[PDB]
């Protein structure tokens, strides 16, 4: 039988103070405490996630602070899953990210095994979705999470409030399932916020934490025995859980009751320290450590696969999640189309035969396109990324993959959709407007409107990777795009006359190059008539030289410069995502 | 709540101004009153809520609050000012009185 | 002896009047609740435990009249239940507290008393009522502390402040929905003891609680056990077990009985307006971060517009450059203005709905109160955004053109603020309201006379520009800047067919129409959260 | 508003005593009635309180004299009565009879020496 032993553990202003526990396989240990108990910190300490003292013996071997990840599993409370996926597909993706053996046969075997073990075979081919729209229940989501955690075949598991946020039905069922997994030759340590009265005799060991101090730890029968030996017998029909919680809690509403409760808690802790249960636990730990006849620490199943394999798996996962959601694809493919139709409802034509509104409408169209493509990119990024970011920062602590790989897969799966959307919007709106009908100019316009879309999308992606609130990122990207289209473009400022700082700022924005390319492509071979106030621009070359004199000779280079803003930022995002694993 | 009154003794004469201080251990939010005990035994409240005066009291007494210190200031000292003075809090249960002040001239 | 018991058992604010009653006879609720029937009288505390509530509405909501059509009969004080009768005799304290953060307890209680007590009561009577409410709930040590969610008070203190607010008008029937939600064990015990002490007088208090674990079930007077809308027990809690063992269902030792049985299955309009505007001003002028952020963003945008179009130096600004500068000055403010207004409106929706449903005011004084409360900080924003940019751009010197530009910018931003208010009052959610607002803003932006010449519009875009404040603002700025300097440049364009006062009157009419739309949306549409 | 106290004397430890407080000029059932003593070594200490008609004429005493001092009231004549049992241990004071405690101690009496 395996064993877990925490000896003289501490954490620091101080959260833990000489915590020592001992659990075995086949038993289940529950932990209770108040708001200032520190059980979540203890769980994060044993799970290996800023100084930590004490030692952790697993199967007698004293494990370091580095091997905590390879032995202890942790089930979180968020329970974030993709909506447009099934149980079988999600478990297969998780196994491919964790296990790498060969043919998918063993993957399917493990998937159906962990589904039949946790009663997930009847809902194996059903979409997860949401419990409020007709999808699977919350208990089924928790079971899917537990199965994904068990796919790595662990032995010591930790549970951070698996019953909160659920009904009494689901809470009791999940408690029964955890008792099942614990009785199936495993170690399970779970935390409960408010246990019920019928769960008192179900657990094997019950511990209480108060301000980081262990008040008591033992069997419920020995718990009642020690509590009645102290002089506080539990009255009948009083839910002994809450009674022993309030008996070991501090009431901070005045300065005298607080001292009284502190003295009571200290006296109970002192009586527990001088009892036989703590001595028995200590001698059991130091005896199981020096046995030298038991096996060593059982580790996880498989190593971590290659970078390219995990990247491809994540790309396939996000592609399947995007395709199965029609709303997201429709939005990504129709945002630019709705924008173009809204602009056509106002413009509806350009008058290339008279100076009344030709240059005016053309500059307006270019400005609106340059100001609207990054807006749509940012909208798509804010609408589609946060769920993938949550999945990534939830699954990265398990040692499956990295976050920058997820960002790269997101970029790779949003590239072709944005390309197709921009191409469709251009092919629908360009020919009707009558803006120099041609094929090469059409392709140049399509590329010059596709590049800033990707630039803004990647900028919003990086900002959402570094900033948590999506609305702040939305507002900041909107303001930045407005400032860029206002300053970098020479439509309204005459860059040849703007001040030096603004002229320097305009060289770092893609809006300048985009506007220059669009002007060179539009006003190159077109003629104008005014049949004095504005008729000094009878030819488009004059307006080009007025706006951007030497742009017609820097066209191709400009394109390259545009294509220099797409990949580099992505690289920066990687670095940004690295900072992510140093900020959470 | 413990009420510390200052000073325990003071010497003054006609025409000068006296200021007694009362300090509370906790916050009472201005729920403080002042009691005056004459040498014969007659007790009478002069100021309630530390800012308002009762009916039938001379206008020479007044009260103010600086931080956590409630100051009872009496101006134009007269012969009617030889007595004992106490501060009283009634914002929390039980009600506790002040240490006292022997205003002698 | 584990809980605090060094408390005062005195009653400082009791109920004066006849005892109130509440009768429910064979009530059934659909769209669950089947055969609900009980009778409570003043002086008793009824706690409904179990799984109560069919959908988004609780049992108290369906018995009080909110919520889905009843099929029974409810009697309030001998008379049948009615919305006006419930508003006059029944008070409700929900589980979500909605109080202004920048106010204290005493000021909030005084405002609620002034908005609730009749006009014949003197100021001394209102002060005495506030003091009695404070002393009844033991809030004398926090009467000068702010209720900010900011440190402010605690959870139990905020709950007590809410109970005192709902108890200022001396109700005869009080109802509470989850009062101990999110509180500590000692705080919940003290709150239950305070509610029992309030019920000790001549009031009828009803409480909805989900799980009275150990002590909340012991401190109960009358309990009602519900399972899927069906009642099981109705009577004293201390005998509940003695009832079940009388039927053949004993409670095991060391087990809560509740869970074991649950799992088994006057004054006027001007006064109200004055109090509302005073409360709004006092709550707004104490929010330093928001005002600082607004001033910072205003100064930033104004100064960057001034530096981008810096008129001083070697070369002067051209005609098209000045046109673009004026268009940007007209079109940059609306985005931030609408965003701030929508956020500030949706940050108060639940509180406004509760105050409108409880009967404090009826959409008459709130309109002018909000207008006059947003007026001063909006005027300061207009100053900071408009005056320290006219000199940086080196525009037409003088006093009259500068004042006219300032007034036009102020009127346009006020019209934008009223439009954002109407958009917030028209749609229930933040996202759709912001989307409709940005759609209208971009439509008015494309309707300007700077991008599509204001002449290549056949019927519909021309009619849109006729009601577009951005186009009128641009035309007014152009007429102020270029006329009498000069008229031929405005004559070759289409910005000389409307004089200055005509544009001002058109802007005023658009503002009035937006105000009428906002008032209609506030009066005819419920501001449900 | 007038409060006069009477019934004071000297009594050996082990006996019992009853002091009276006559009130005039206000409604006796609509206001509290407090006994607040002042021993010489002491500064000032409230001992007994009796609530109004709204509290069912409930009484209360401090922990220093909880169990030995009993306050009662006669509404027919508006008279406060204070019965002390086992006195003279440290119960030598100038006991005063006041009206309101939660609204500030106002309209004090004259006090009787025991
Ligand atoms: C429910 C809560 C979170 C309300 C959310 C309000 C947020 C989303 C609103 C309110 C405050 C707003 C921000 C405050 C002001 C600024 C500063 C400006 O230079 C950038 C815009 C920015 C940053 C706004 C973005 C939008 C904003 C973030």
């Amino acid at each position: 039988p395996h064993s877990l032993g925490i000896l003289h553990a501490s954490y620091s202003r101080q959260i833990l103070k000489d915590v020592s526990l001992y659990v075995e396989s086949g038993q289940i240990m529950c932990i209770l405490g108040s708001s200032g108990s520190g059980k979540t910190t203890l769980l994060d300490a044993m799970s290996g996630r800023g100084t930590f003292l004490g030692e952790v013996y697993v199967n007698g071997r004293a494990l370091r602070r580095e091997q905590f990840q390879d032995c202890f599993s942790y089930v979180l409370q968020s329970d974030t899953l993709l909506s447009s996926l099934t149980v079988r597909e999600t478990l297969h993706y998780t196994a491919l990210l964790a296990i790498r053996r060969g043919n998918p046969g063993s993957f399917q075997k493990k998937v159906e095994a962990v589904m039949a073990e946790l009663s997930l075979s009847h809902v194996a081919d059903r979409l997860i979705g949401n419990y409020s729209l007709g999808g699977i229940s919350t208990g089924e989501r928790r079971r899917v999470s537990i199965a994904a955690q068990l796919l790595q075949d662990p032995k010591v598991m930790l549970f951070d409030e698996p019953t909160t946020g659920l009904d009494c039905m689901t809470a009791n069922q999940i408690v029964v399932l955890l008792v099942e997994l614990a009785r199936r030759n495993r170690i399970v340590v779970l935390t409960i916020h408010q246990p019920r009265s019928e769960l008192f005799q179900l657990f094997d060991k019950i511990a209480i934490l108060s301000f980081g101090e262990l008040i008591f730890c033992g069997t419920p029968a020995e718990m009642l025995d020690f509590f009645n030996d102290c002089g506080y017998p539990c009255p009948e029909h009083s839910n002994p859980f809450d009674f022993y919680m309030d008996l070991t809690s501090v009431d901070t509403q005045s300065k005298e009751r607080e001292i009284e409760t502190s003295k009571r808690v200290q006296m109970i802790e002192s009586a527990y320290k001088k009892s036989a249960i703590c001595h028995k636990t200590l001698k059991n730990i130091e005896r199981m450590k020096h046995l030298k006849t038991l096996p060593m620490v059982p580790f996880k199943t498989k190593d971590s696969p290659g970078v390219f394999s995990k990247l491809g798996v994540l790309l396939r996962r996000v592609t399947r999640n995007l395709v199965r959601n029609k709303l997201a694809v429709i939005t990504r493919l129709l945002q630019n189309l709705i924008m173009g139709l809204f602009l056509l409802f106002f413009v509806l034509r350009v008058r290339s035969n008279v100076l009344k509104g030709a240059i005016q409408d053309r500059v307006g169209l270019l400005y609106q396109f340059v100001g609207a493509t990054p807006y749509t990119g940012m909208l798509n990024a804010v609408n589609l990324f946060p769920v993938l970011r949550a999945v990534s920062d939830q699954e990265s602590q398990d040692g499956l993959y990295q976050k920058w790989q997820m960002m790269l897969a997101y970029a790779l799966h949003v590239l072709p959709f944005s390309v197709v959307a921009t191409m469709i919007f251009s092919s629908v709106c360009y020919w009707t407007l009558g803006l120099h009908p041609e094929v090469a100019r059409f392709g140049y316009f399509s590329a010059a409107l596709l590049a800033p879309h990707l630039i803004g999308e990647f900028l919003t992606l990086v900002l959402l990777g570094i900033v948590q609130n999506p609305n702040i990122v939305n507002s900041v990207v909107a303001l930045l795009s407005i400032a860029g289209v206002l300053v970098g473009s020479g439509f309204l400022r005459n860059i040849q006359e703007m001040p030096i700082p603004f002229k320097i700022i305009s060289y770092f924005t893609f809006q300048k190059y985009c506007s220059e390319i669009l002007v060179v492509n539009e006003f190159y071979g077109l003629n104008f008539t005014c049949g004095n106030p504005m008729c000094a621009f009878t030819q488009g070359i004059q307006f080009i030289e007025k706006t951007c004199p030497g742009a017609t000779s820097r066209f191709t280079m400009n394109f390259l410069i545009l294509y220099s803003f797409i990949p580099a930022l992505v690289i920066l995002g990687i670095v940004v995502f690295k900072i992510r694993d140093h900020l959470i | 709540i413990q009420m510390t009154q200052s000073p325990s003794s003071l010497s003054a004469s006609l025409g000068e101004r006296v200021s007694l201080t009362c300090r509370a251990s906790q916050e009472i939010s201005g729920y403080l009153s002042w009691l005056q005990q004459k040498p014969d035994g007659t007790i009478q409240r002069l100021i309630y809520a530390a800012f308002s005066l009762d009916s039938g009291v001379p206008k020479r007494f007044s009260g103010s609050r600086s931080g956590s210190d409630y100051s009872l200031t009496i101006s134009s000292l007269e012969s009617e000012d030889l007595a004992h003075y106490y501060c009283l809090q009634y914002a929390s249960y039980p009600c506790t009185f002040g240490g006292g002040t022997k205003l002698e001239i | 002896r584990l809980f605090s018991s060094e408390s005062d058992n005195s009653l400082y604010f009791t109920y004066s009047g006849q005892p109130n009653t509440l009768e429910v006879r064979d009530l059934n609720y659909q769209v669950g609740i089947q055969n609900l029937s009980f009778k409570v009288r003043s002086g008793q505390m009824l706690a409904i435990i179990g799984s109560s509530g069919c959908g988004r509405a609780s049992l108290l909501d369906v018995i009080t009249g909110r919520g889905k059509i009843k099929s029974g009969q409810i009697w309030i004080n001998g008379q049948p239940s009615s919305p006006q009768l419930v508003r006059k005799c029944v008070a409700h304290v929900r589980q979500h507290n909605q109080l202004l953060p920048n106010l204290t307890v005493r000021e909030t209680l005084a405002f609620i008393a002034q908005m609730r007590l009749p006009r014949t009561f003197s100021q001394a009577q209102r002060d005495k009522r506030v003091e009695d409410v404070i002393a009844e709930l033991r809030l004398r040590q926090c009467a000068d502390t702010r209720v900010g969610n900011v440190r402010g008070l605690s959870g139990g203190e905020r709950r007590r402040v809410s109970i005192g607010v709902q108890l200022l008008w001396n109700p005869g029937i009080l109802i509470l929905d989850e009062p101990t939600s999110g509180l500590d064990s000692f705080t919940a015990h003290n709150l239950v003891k305070t509610l029992s002490r309030l019920a000790k007088g001549n009031r009828l208090v009803l409480i909805s609680l989900h799980q009275p674990r150990s002590d909340i079930f012991r401190l109960f007077d009358l309990v009602l056990l519900m399972t899927s809308g069906t009642p099981i027990y109705l009577g004293a809690a201390q005998h509940m077990v003695q009832y079940f063992t009388a039927i053949g269902y004993p409670c095991p030792r060391y087990s809560n009985p509740a869970d074991f049985y649950v799992d088994l299955t006057m004054p006027g309009a001007v006064q109200q307006f004055t109090t509302l505007i005073r409360r709004q001003i006092s709550n707004d002028f104490r929010d330093l971060p928001t005002l600082l952020i607004h001033g910072a963003e205003a100064c930033l945008m104004s100064m960057t517009i001034g530096f981008l179009y810096f008129g001083h130096g070697s070369i002067q600004l051209s005609f098209m450059d000045t046109a673009a500068l004026l268009f940007m000055i007209g079109a940059l403010i609306p985005f931030n203005v609408i965003l701030d207004v929508i956020s500030k409106c949706y940050s108060e929706r639940a509180m406004l709905y509760y105050e409108l449903e409880d009967g404090l005011y009826t959409t008459g004084p709130y309109f002018f109160a909000k207008i006059l409360g947003e007026l001063p900080e909006h005027c300061a924003y207009i100053i900071i955004y408009g005056m320290p940019t006219y000199w940086l751009a080196n525009l037409r010197p003088g006093l009259q053109p500068f004042l006219l530009h300032f007034l036009l910018v102020w009127l346009v931003v006020f019209c934008c603020r009223i439009m954002a208010l109407a958009a917030a009052a028209l749609l229930p959610t933040f996202h759709m309201a912001s989307f409709f607002s940005n759609a209208l803003y971009n439509s008015f932006y494309l309707a300007g006379g700077f991008m599509i010449n204001l002449s290549s519009l056949w019927t519909v875009p021309a009619w849109i520009s006729k009601v577009s404040f951005l186009r009128w603002c641009f035309e007014g700025l152009m007429k102020i800047q270029f006329s009498r300097r000069g008229d031929k440049i405005l004559s070759v364009m289409e910005l000389d067919s409307y004089p200055l006062y005509a544009i001002y009157l058109i802007v005023i009419g658009l503002s009035g129409g937006f105000m009428v739309l906002y008032y209609v949306s506030l009066r005819f549409i419920k501001q449900k959260p | 508003v007038k409060l006069v106290e009477s019934g004071g004397g000297l009594v050996q430890p082990g006996g019992s005593l009853r002091l009276s407080c006559a009130t005039s000029g206000f409604t006796f059932s609509e206001f509290f009635m407090e006994w607040v003593r002042q021993p010489p070594g002491k500064r000032l200490e409230w001992v007994a309180v009796s609530r109004n008609e709204a509290n069912d004429y409930t009484t209360d005493y401090s922990a220093s004299v909880k169990g030995r001092f009993i306050v009662s009231r006669d509404t027919s004549q508006n008279i406060l009565y204070l019965q002390m049992n086992a006195l003279r241990a440290e119960d030598t004071a100038i006991y005063y009879c006041a009206r309101d405690a939660w609204m500030g101690f106002d309209y004090w009496g004259q006090g009787t020496t025991v």
